[PDB]
């Protein structure tokens, strides 16, 4: 009962004191939390001791002229820059003394993969896989004004005919 | 500006002039030095340098700087002293020749609120402010990347007990490090002057006068008042405490700076000044230099 | 995960010097046995068995900002660690696998970065590491190679080794336990009662023929190299002076005449009759504290006994 | 242009000194070029901003200058005027004084302008006189009573 | 975030890293300033306040905000400003602001502006004289005396 | 919001002082920037130290009679010739004092694979995978006249009937 | 990554000779211990512990234009490196992992190629490598095999080894530190103040009973094989001459009469009374500089002391 | 500007002194550029 469009992605470069940057025009998306069971089994029983996680998140996108962000992602992959990213779900606001904040999943890592593709007379898309350093942290997060105004994204409001407006 | 000589100080004790302060309404210099051990001397002298008397604070710490307040012709000295090797106490007292130590003769000021860490003070009478330098512990320093922080507060608030921590500001390490230790502070006109020096020639000692309101850096010059360029008596010059000399009349503020020159077991304490068109002149012309004859 | 080293004249810790460490692993003590096999008997006699050496291993790597600096950093490591000079190693752990905490991506509450390009998860004062235990180890270095993985990351494999005695020397004497002056140096690995001045903390008795001692150390302090040191005001004049002890041997001092107020400093296998001019001909026997109750029995009610020692562990 | 040499040698030699030298020369050229560009944008550069980059606020009416010029041209090309007489419109135009605030009469406008200028220049002269008096006092201060 | 003009006096890795970070920061700060100026010059909306920019006519200096407000006030007055008896208005405006009826409006305006200009020039001469006297007393160098 | 047709590929052989050579009739295209995280994890934490990248770029093409370039690519593959190549995006020109230059991604390497295929009554296409030595460099690049005139690529302009023109 | 070698009579560097190298890895010094285990005591005495050897490893490969030439190249390598002749190795690093820079594919700004078929990323003068540190190593070669991977690429695995003393001998004396004449040979690994003529640079004092010395070398210069060499104009006549020193032993010269203006050259374990005819019978004791402050104390205010030495590192 | 492009070629404190002086000039210059820019942007008159 939840459309994906609602979920939103925010990125930021760690050692940069600026507001996050939304990721536009991502078609697919995925978030895998694997586990490796450090289990030791007696000869007369069984036990699990620990777990080494291998979390990560995958995404696609479509490379529109306006933003140069994909270039930043690429520079990261090739330069091994640490980025902090969080998906902040819209339409799930805070409960107690929190209204502008929104549910989220905050995590940082390095972009372990990036790869584009393009065909004739076709939009040029790409796919990035991003690691996750350790465990992630959840917490209600607020969005930056920029992301808020983008979220609206109204399209071609009513104009007029015979030269009043383009 | 370039500093200008005023005088040399003649304390009858061989140690470094850890700080100094002259009084406007009396024309008398109180200079603090740190003796072997935690105890420390403060010598009261004439403007030319002549020795009037002295006091020895036992277990009084280094005594890097002390605040001198006038409350209706009553001279209070705010100081940093510890007793019985317990902890640092910030304490008021009155000048008295001879010896003193923390007890019945000295009364603390709001101990419960800032006797958790090393603390010292200065006084600015124009604004009636008591600037508290307050050191950090090692554990807090590990995260703060700094040794000390300065608080502004009002002397009337301190008197009637109310606490106010307006205009608090940390100091980065580079302005208080081992090669650039503190060695002196003074507040004036929303500007904190911080004068540091390495007790070493060619390690340029200087001041780093900045602003307390907006936490920035206003200016940073060089200082070579030891004498002739890169040739000072002995083998080392050391910067020492600051003073902002006001005047009850002709409110022309000048900045006095202490320097300590000469070899290992013989010291020369000199006072230079950056003036305001006549302050230094009047300061030196209070009384003449001593000569063997008339 | 810092591997503190107290050398003769200084204190060092690696992570202060840009040297992260992966872990520390401390072997047990190599038990050298001394068996003898009888010729035709299905069993071999134990002549002896004895602890020898506690080989430590510590792999540490380091990152820097540029490839050249590697060299400098490596040299620092060698100049900082590889010391035949018997050093005192202290281990450090963390209390938690720390993560980055929640923040706010509103052009504010940005993240910090260490002097090395890493994310500072240590936000508060109470984040950084701790001396996990109040003990040390007398330690010397053995050969290392330095494989350089990519970039500015290079690994090292320190192989430390015990120097004199394969034991976990406890830092601080037993008198700092008595007088609660020095703070730190007392970890819960040692099951120590809080009742300072109560039993099993006190090593300062008065006017007693016999008394009780709780040696908190699991390993036994029979070896003289340990800093077992006694000093007694004898209380009563005598010509001979015997004192017995359990988990140890009997001790006599015969053939020399003493006096009451005279004091004996009884160091390991050594006897100062009055602090100097050692009179140690009489019954060369050294006392041995094993663990827990070590009851002593004097013979003429010494007016004072007190003795500091060091706790050793296995 | 060519970037600075971020990474220097790890040994003091002519190479290390030359590296710092070359980096400083490049910094001097960069700073000079930026200052020149700034002065050129500030004084000589034509068609720097395209109007819309400018603010215009008055009477709590914020808007861009390039939009307000269009608004004024529109209002002017829609303005209607009648031949009221042989100068009525002319005097009605003159009734303002450089800041709007249409006066009811040209005479009132002239009186207000002259009064503003008199008050301004007279306040200026008063400031001059008190400053000169202060300077003479501060210079020739001979007050042995204090 | 800012430079380190307090260099280490032992020539170690600290010093070299300080110098390297210093040059890196200089390059970063400079390219940031260049991009900032370019953004200002091309795309920054409301880069300048309207009071700033100068509109120079013949022998006349004024801003653009003031001039635009003046144009708007002109329009407003010409439109919704009551009018009439212009001849009487002019013949009454002929009088000056002290109680003397001039002969013509232009002569009145001329007299008023000449009075103001003379007063201002007298004030200016007094100011220049006072300043010159202050300079000659302050930076006095007369080895004749 | 970007048609791939816009992007353009330029090639050149390193030790050759000539202008670049466009790659005509490439259908697909791809550019993968993998990463290998040289990470060392403590027993009480985790860390990333470095990253070994394995960048590369893949492409297809269609082997028209006119150009012999594919032969050069093949000679490179089999003979291990160093080749410098850059994708120079059209319709994204320079910003400051740069108008003919175009955004780009310049990288050098060896062609680690090349493979054609062909079916009955079908155009004969091929696929090449090209390594990337280390990190690539971005920077506004100008095109050579040859590529510019090719870019136009107008088709069968208006001719006339009844023998006026072929 | 060039592996410079200064031999007795020449200077060589591999990459000049078409010999790239993959890396250089320098082991630490093999600490030979000398323990003694007491028979029934849980602990073993340290008789001694001592540095021995600093084994270097350097794998270097080489490409050529044709398969035959491999042979020549290989022989050159052997004839160039495998020298029992104690050589002085100097390590080299780069300051950056250099890439090819942006260019323009407009039949211009083409790329360069080295003498070996590789891409010259070193466009500017300030690209090529550097003597990463102002030290050397006294070194000898050990056995190599030469696996030939395909083509003209062949690898080699040099295994070098320290010759006399397992230390990082600093090139250049301490007087070149005094007189800033020779340039180079002073890397930031040595924490050296710029205040030439100031303290902790000067090893040339005059008219002093006692003075101060900062030995910048982490490793201690107690070994005589190091080039510690003192020379003193004695200042004042005497019959005996004692001078003390810290981090070392006391030194006497008794039994021989001296004069003021006469000078002593005090070499390691050796004494030239007046430059020749060594009078070294008096108190054979050699001085030892450990690190940092090494305070000396003469007894009659020598009119001159000055001493050059070499800094050694671990 | 006013920078020392002829540094001491000798391992002495004059080198670091002139380096620190150069950096002080650079810091002051960048700061006054930023201040002048801000002034021109939103404080200057007749910019
Ligand atoms: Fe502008």
């Amino acid at each position: 009962m939840k459309n994906s469009n609602d979920r939103i992605i925010l990125f930021r470069k760690a050692g940069e004191k600026v507001d996050a940057t939304k990721m536009l025009f991502l078609t697919e998306y995925g978030l895998s939390h694997e586990a490796d069971t450090d289990t030791e089994d007696t000869m007369d029983g069984s036990y699990n001791t620990g777990g080494s996680v291998e979390s990560t998140m995958s995404g696609t996108a479509k490379m529109f002229y306006g933003d140069d962000f994909a270039d930043e992602i690429e520079d990261a992959v090739v330069d091994r820059v640490l980025y902090e990213a969080w998906e902040v779900e819209s339409r799930i606001p805070g409960k107690n003394g929190d209204s502008a904040k929104f549910k989220a999943k905050y995590f940082q890592g390095f972009h372990n993969k990036f790869e584009l593709k393009a065909e004739a007379n076709g939009i040029d898309e790409y796919e990035y896989e991003y690691g996750v350093n350790g465990r992630f942290q959840r917490g209600f997060a607020t969005l930056p004004e920029a992301v808020t105004k983008k979220l609206k994204a109204t399209g071609y409001r009513f104009h007029d005919t015979t030269k009043e407006d383009a | 500006q370039e500093p200008e000589f005023i005088t040399d100080l003649s304390p009858y004790t061989n140690a470094v002039m850890q700080s100094f302060w002259v009084d406007p309404r009396t024309k008398i210099i109180y200079m603090t030095q740190a003796r072997p051990g935690n105890h420390y001397m403060l010598s009261r002298l004439k403007p030319n340098g002549q020795f009037i008397d002295r006091l020895l604070v036992k277990n009084g710490g280094h005594g890097t700087h002390n605040a001198y307040r006038y409350i209706g012709n009553e001279l209070w000295i705010y100081s940093a002293v510890l007793d019985a090797n317990e902890n640092n106490k910030f304490v008021r007292f009155q000048y008295r020749t001879g010896e003193i130590t923390y007890g019945n003769e000295m009364q603390d000021v709001m101990p419960n609120i800032f006797n958790d860490r090393y603390t010292s003070a200065i006084y600015n009478p124009i604004e009636n402010l008591m600037i508290f330098r307050r050191e950090y512990k090692a554990s807090e320093r590990q995260l703060k990347n700094s040794l000390n922080f300065v608080e502004v507060r009002s002397a009337d608030d301190i008197d009637k007990g109310i606490d106010k921590v307006l205009y608090q500001m940390d100091i980065p390490m580079e302005y208080t490090s081992d090669t650039q230790p503190m060695q002196g502070i003074t507040y004036d006109a929303g500007i904190l002057y911080w004068y540091t020096g390495d007790s070493k020639p060619a390690n340029p000692n200087y001041l780093q006068g900045f602003d307390i309101k907006t936490k920035e850096l206003l200016f940073k010059r060089r200082i070579d008042i030891g004498g002739v360029n890169n040739n000072f008596k002995g083998d080392f010059q050391e910067a020492e405490g600051l003073d902002m000399y006001y005047d009850l009349e002709t409110g022309r503020k000048a900045l006095l700076i202490g320097v300590t020159i000469g070899p290992g077991n013989n010291r020369h304490h000199s006072i230079y000044s950056i003036g305001q068109r006549g302050v230094n002149q009047f300061l030196k012309n209070i009384a003449p230099q001593v000569s063997m004859t008339d | 995960d810092i591997e503190l080293t107290k050398k003769d004249g200084t204190v060092i810790k690696l992570s202060e010097y840009g040297f992260i460490v992966n872990d520390i692993v401390i072997d047990s003590m190599q038990i050298n046995t001394k068996y003898q096999d009888k010729e035709n008997m299905n069993g071999r006699i134990l002549m002896g068995s004895n602890y020898i050496s506690r080989d430590i291993v510590v792999p540490c790597f380091c990152k820097v900002k540029n490839r050249s600096d590697i060299a400098y950093m490596r040299d620092m490591l060698y100049s900082l660690t590889t010391d035949i000079e018997p050093m005192y190693l202290r281990e450090i752990r963390r209390k938690e696998e720390l993560n980055y905490r929640f923040t706010q991506p509103t052009s504010d509450d940005y993240v910090k970065l260490d002097k090395n390009n890493f994310p500072d998860y240590e936000y508060s004062r109470h984040d950084q590491q701790i001396y996990v235990n109040g003990k040390q180890y007398k330690v010397i270095f053995n050969g290392v190679i330095n494989p350089k993985q990519k970039g500015n990351k290079v690994s090292f494999e320190l192989k430390f080794e015990t120097t004199e005695l394969p034991y976990g020397e406890s830092i601080g004497t037993s008198l700092e336990l008595e007088e609660n002056k020095k703070v730190g140096l007392w970890s819960f690995d040692f099951n120590i009662d809080w009742h300072a001045g109560g039993d099993k903390r006190k090593y300062t008795f008065e006017n007693l023929s016999k008394g009780t001692v709780y040696y908190h150390g699991s390993a036994p302090n029979d070896q003289f190299n340990m800093y077992k040191k006694i000093t007694i005001i004898l209380g009563e004049d005598t010509e001979s002076f015997v004192w017995n002890l359990t988990h140890a041997e009997i001790m006599k001092i015969e053939g020399i005449k003493l006096k009451a107020g005279d004091r004996i400093v009884y160091d390991s296998f050594r006897v100062y009759k009055n602090g100097v001019e050692i009179s140690t001909e009489t019954n060369i026997s050294q006392p041995k504290f094993k663990y827990g109750a070590n009851k002593f029995e004097f013979n003429q009610t010494v007016q004072k006994v007190q003795f500091d020692l060091k706790f050793y562990y296995k | 242009d060519n970037k600075l040499i971020t990474d220097l040698s790890r040994v003091f030699d002519y190479r290390y000194v030359d590296e710092n030298e070359y980096n400083f020369k490049l910094i001097s050229d960069m700073l000079t070029d930026f200052n020149f560009s700034l002065e050129y944008h500030r004084n000589k550069e034509v068609f720097a901003h395209n109007g819309e980059q400018i603010k215009y606020e008055h009477l709590n009416v914020t808007s861009s200058v390039s939009d307000f010029l269009t608004y004024l041209n529109g209002r002017f090309s829609n303005m209607v005027l009648g031949h009221n007489g042989d100068g009525i419109n002319e005097v009605k135009d003159a009734r303002v004084d450089n800041t709007g605030y249409d006066h009811k009469t040209l005479q009132d406008r002239l009186y207000h302008d002259y009064s503003t200028l008199d008050a301004f220049t007279k306040k200026v002269e008063k400031a001059v006189d008190e400053n000169y008096k202060e300077y003479r006092a501060t210079e020739y201060r001979f007050e042995p009573k204090e």
